[PDB]
């Protein structure tokens, strides 16, 4: 049952808990995007320039 | 400095890894004069009594 | 004799006391589930928040 009710739990909380509800896609993708911008904070000492992530995402960047 | 304890010690340690200086944060300097700049706007902090 | 007066500098310290003890409930969440050789004091401590 925990894959089920985690299931449920998550693919709700991805549906209804923003005012603009986005496709699960685009929270994976912010996701995505947070936890490089945590490594590259420090690993950087500044903080990384909008396409410095760029590459290291795979999308049109 | 990270340390780990063998586990079920007597403290010794398996591995220590010192990460150089990880960076956190950048906190404000304050200027020659006594002032500070926070966004581009010269702030003064007032002392408190309490 | 009561009235204590603090400064600039002092403040800027408890502040930073605050942001410390918030950065150490995370720390602590992050050596909960440990991999040994993997991680090291990076990839836990934040910068934004402090």
């Amino acid at each position: 049952a925990t894959w089920w009710i985690r299931q449920a739990i998550t693919r709700s909380i991805a549906d209804q808990a923003r005012t603009i509800r986005i496709p699960v896609h685009m929270i994976e993708t912010i996701n995505k995007l947070n936890r490089i911008s945590r490594q590259m904070l420090q690993e950087m000492g500044r903080e990384p320039t909008p396409e410095e992530l760029a590459e290291r995402m795979l999308m049109p960047e | 400095r990270l340390v780990i304890y063998e586990r079920e010690a007597p403290e010794g340690t398996v591995k220590d890894i010192k990460e150089q200086e990880v960076y956190m944060g950048e906190i404000p300097l304050m200027t020659d004069n006594g002032t500070f700049v926070i966004n581009g706007t010269e702030r003064v902090i007032v002392s408190q009594l309490h | 004799g009561n009235r204590r007066i603090r400064s600039v500098g002092e403040m800027a310290e408890n502040q930073f006391r605050v942001g410390l003890v918030r950065v150490e409930r995370a720390v602590k969440e992050r050596l909960s589930l440990g991999d040994l050789d993997t991680l090291m004091p990076q990839d836990m401590i934040n910068a934004k928040p402090i």
